[PDB]
DNA sequence: GCTTGACAAAAGTGTTAAATTGTGCTATACT
């Protein structure tokens, strides 16, 4: 009474997953080789509410405004344009 | 070195600490290569290459930036080392907690503000010990314990403290409750909580030398004894059933999932046999008075547990 | 190992003219400050500071109080 | 032997509030 399903992880390798027919597929697996996996079949449903990362630069805009950004760039290049 | 924090030791000496000049200095220079990182990176988007003397100096600027960032955190791995020398022993390895202290210094690195004028380590230690802190919350404990329950355990432990100090004894559950206004019960299952786990490779006495984990008992292990009599009991209800009508026998096990394991609701039945579930409800009292009849049942009692 | 009982007495400070002074009659107390080839009192305290703590650069600040720390204090 | 309707307990479902859990942060200066 099962049915089974085959996903590919994003390396190349390839996985069975044996469920019971009466389940409701999912078109993601955490699979035997650690990485997430995708569905062979239709779907492929979802983009699962991704948010991006806080990185470096988001923590620097929200203290310096753009524009004292470019003064000290202009601060910046003007030193290196002597020589 | 012979030592692996020695070691450590070594290389983060062989940086020059920065003076207040100089920390303005590297702090500049990393906001500049960022946001001439995310400008060029903006050109990426609707294109415009810029020239060629133009493109050449921001690919410096943000090459120099990295160069910065990367020096002021070498100049500062000292000030982590010296705060975690204080959090040893308690559970963390001293190279963990160096390690998850760097991992702060980063970020004070990455957050640092120099308009405000103040020397870096005033505004780093505070992410560092943080760092330090929350590392021990979520590693120390074998049994992962969350942050604001590992916050509430220690709490109740200086509660404790100062009222043993008050008080010339340990505190009962109810003064500890009540200084730290919680319910007794609350109090016991939070130092519940706190116990740690023992090893089973602990060898219990010196004297001899036996292993605790050889003494432990395998509660799941088959018992040869009942498994025998189970089979025993299989065999004397196969008989009693064959006492009973083929459909009177054939309810009974579907009723119970005898012979496949899973039982069947009333309903069920009725539809294997073509039957309202009420009259299969009927056909079951009765199989079960006659199961009940002295003839039947005197065999089975000894199966009682 | 490795240490010549000699070299740690030009550890403390004391001149190689104390040794004939105090060691008299000893023939092989004299005998080995002739071939031990530490010269001073503060280069000696370096080959019993590189042999006692390997892997760390010295100064005149840690060559000195490492003797005076390990047993004087 | 059997079925029908009324009926209440029991079992699932979906919807919400409370709780539990994860993470970010703290700017005298401290290496």
């Amino acid at each position: 009474p099962r049915q089974v399903a085959r996903y590919r992880t994003d390396n190349g390798e390839e996985f069975d997953v044996p469920f019971a027919d009466d389940a409701e597929i999912p078109g993601t697996w955490l699979c035997r080789n650690g990485l997430e996996g995708t569905l062979i079949e239709g779907d492929v449903p979802e983009p699962k509410k991704v948010k991006p990362p806080r990185t470096h630069w988001d923590m620097l805009l929200e203290r310096r405004s753009v524009e004292e950004l470019e003064e000290l760039l202009k601060e910046r290049l003007d030193l290196i344009k002597a020589k | 070195s012979a030592d692996s924090v020695r070691a450590y030791l070594k290389q983060i000496g062989k940086v020059a600490l920065l003076n207040a000049e100089e920390e303005v200095e590297l702090a500049k220079r990393i906001e500049a290569g960022l946001y001439a990182t995310q400008k060029l990176a903006e050109l990426a988007e609707k294109g415009e290459k810029l020239p060629v003397q133009q493109r050449r100096d921001m690919q410096w600027i943000c090459r120099d930036g990295d160069r910065a960032k990367n020096h002021l955190l070498e100049a500062n791995l000292r000030l982590v080392v010296s705060l975690a020398k204080r959090y040893t022993g308690r559970g963390m390895a001293f190279l963990d907690l160096i390690q998850e202290g760097n991992l702060g210094l980063i970020r004070a690195v990455e957050k640092f503000d120099y308009t405000k004028g103040y020397k870096f380590s005033t505004y780093a230690t505070w992410w560092i010990r943080q760092a330090i802190t929350r590392a021990m919350a979520d590693q120390a404990r074998t049994i992962r314990i969350p942050v604001h329950m590992v916050e509430v355990i220690n709490k109740l432990g200086r509660i404790q403290r100062e009222l043993l100090q008050d008080l010339g004894r340990e505190p009962t559950p109810e003064e500890l409750a009540k200084e730290m206004d919680i319910t007794p019960e609350k109090v016991l299952e939070i130092q519940q909580y706190a116990r740690e786990p023992i090893s089973l490779d602990q060898t219990i006495g010196d004297e001899g030398d036996s292993q605790l984990g050889d003494f432990i008992e395998d509660s799941e292990a088959v018992v040869a004894v009942d498994a025998v009599s189970f089979t025993l009991l299989q065999d004397q209800l196969q008989s009693v059933l064959e006492t009973l009508s083929e459909r009177e026998a054939g309810v009974v096990r579907l009723r119970f999932g005898l012979t496949d394991g899973q039982p069947r609701t009333l309903d069920e039945i009725g539809q294997v046999y073509g039957v309202t579930r009420e009259r299969i409800r009927q056909i079951e009292s009765k199989t079960m008075s006659k199961l009940r009849h002295p003839s039947r049942s005197q065999v089975l009692r000894d199966y009682l547990d | 190992r490795r240490q010549p009982v000699t070299v740690l007495l030009k550890a403390l400070g004391w001149t190689n003219e104390q040794i004939v002074e105090r060691f008299g009659f000893s023939e092989i107390m004299m005998g080995t400050l002739e071939k031990d080839t530490t010269s001073g009192t503060d280069e000696a305290l370096l080959d019993i500071y590189r042999k006692l703590r390997p892997g760390e650069p010295p100064t005149k600040e840690s060559a000195q109080t490492l003797l005076e720390n390990l047993f004087f204090k």
